């Protein structure tokens, strides 16, 4: 999965 | 409510207990809490409320793909029927991801957007608005789905646009919205050119601001920006 | 029970999906519906309802001992007051501990023990009901303290008579539960002595009897006889 | 700690 903060 | 009783400040601290003990359905539960004592939030404040809820949603969230995978697999030619069980259990984890969005929406809607004046706050509950609905479209097969996405859309492009106008490239919030507004589009807008070029743009227009920051602010913008780059190397 | 109209399969079914899903408390929740049906548990489910519990309990002991070393920092000399929240607050976790116990130890006396026959179940049960009591002795500070302590002193010790009569030295129940009792002499009881004696002496015997084993076997056995060694190099 | 299991 791609980064989020 | 359940934290009626207990004084704003009690709450908070008890917040701050709860992450050290990683005990976050508790820590969410007593910033809840103190959101309901309808006072606005400090920096500090809005920060517990949304490192609590991101940790009880990615919890479920991480559940949620766990189980929708083996249910797929179910679905398979030549797989086994083993009964409603599979789905059922995924409904329960999705019904209880669904209604912590909800909680958390709720609180922003009632009344935490509407107080927040300064733009570093009012960015921040959008921010938050955005990501609580892209929860939601994740989870989301029916007629609901385009305006679950559209309200996470509607969300994020109202907090970009003030994040542009009143605040530095560099800007902590404005890039955390950037990178999760570049997810939406990649993987819930089904657009990923949007996504890549959101990533690319704002990785560098960070990088020509960060002369102006000191060593700390420094440090804390590129924690972030490697976080668009890692994203920009996932897809290209 | 909320799990009473469930089919005993399902939810068999239900706490395994949990498991995959690190979705502990549910998987409690479930094996605690199963129990309930009546029915005596096979080893594969013992083993479910094990881990669940294990699993809950493990996360509030790590949450309680972080809360106490908090307020023990609080009553040291030239700590600053902050009032009664971090005393509630461990108080809240160690009262949801102490249910969860009080919850498996009931379902160990109403009726899994009484109806297990077979040595390999008895042993199982009975260490789980040491292990129960030893996380009440963990946190008991009034009156009962020593009645606690010694109701795990008396299941662990049931279960040693029994493992010792009717399983082999290297049974992987026999060897959990002697490990676990030596951690009762080292932590709860102050039997340090005691605690390294029977590490000693269980890992020796289990030693001496590998040779019997099939290499499944071998593997699963020594997997635990490690741990009594890395306690033994703990303790000397 | 110590180890159980
Ligand atoms: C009050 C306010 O505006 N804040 C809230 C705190 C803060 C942004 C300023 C400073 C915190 C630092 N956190 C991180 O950098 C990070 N999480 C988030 C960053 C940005 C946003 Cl909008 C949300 C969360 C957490 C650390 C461990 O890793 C970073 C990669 C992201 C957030
Ligand atoms: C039905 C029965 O008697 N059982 C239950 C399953 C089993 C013992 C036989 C086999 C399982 C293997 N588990 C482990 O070896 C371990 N956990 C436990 C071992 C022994 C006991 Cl009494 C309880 C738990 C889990 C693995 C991941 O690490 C090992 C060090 C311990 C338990
Ligand atoms: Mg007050
Ligand atoms: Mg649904
Ligand atoms: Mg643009
Ligand atoms: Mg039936
Ligand atoms: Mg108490
Ligand atoms: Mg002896």
């Amino acid at each position: 999965f791609p980064a989020t903060v | 409510g359940a934290m009626g009783s207990m004084e704003r400040a009690s709450l908070i601290q008890k917040a701050k207990l709860a992450e050290q003990a990683e005990r976050y359905e508790d820590m969410a539960a007593f910033m809840k809490g103190a959101v309901e004592k309808g006072e606005e939030l400090s920096c500090e404040e809005r920060n517990l409320l949304s490192v609590a809820y991101k940790n009880v949603v990615g919890g479920q969230r991480a559940a949620w793909r766990v189980l929708s995978s083996i249910e797929q697999k179910s679905n398979e030619e030549g797989s086994e029927e083993k009964g409603p069980e599979v789905r059922e259990y995924r409904e329960k984890v999705e019904t209880e991801l669904q209604g912590v969005c909800d909680t958390v929406l709720g609180l922003l809607d009632s009344h935490l957007i509407k107080e927040a004046g300064d733009a570093e706050s009012r960015v921040f509950y959008l921010k938050m608005k955005g990501d609580y609905y892209r929860y939601l479209a994740e989870v989301a097969t029916g007629d609901d789905k385009k305006r679950i996405i559209d309200s996470a859309r509607s969300a994020y492009q109202e907090a970009m646009d003030i994040s542009k106008k009143e605040m530095p490239p560099t800007n902590p919030i404005r890039l955390g919205l950037a990178l999760n507004f570049s997810v939406f589009h990649y993987e819930i807008a089904n657009s990923p050119e949007e996504a890549i070029s959101l990533a690319k743009t704002t990785f560098d227009e960070a990088m020509a601001d960060l002369h102006t920051l000191s060593e700390d602010s420094y440090k804390d913008s590129t924690l972030i920006m490697q976080l668009l780059r890692d994203n920009l190397t996932l897809w290209t």
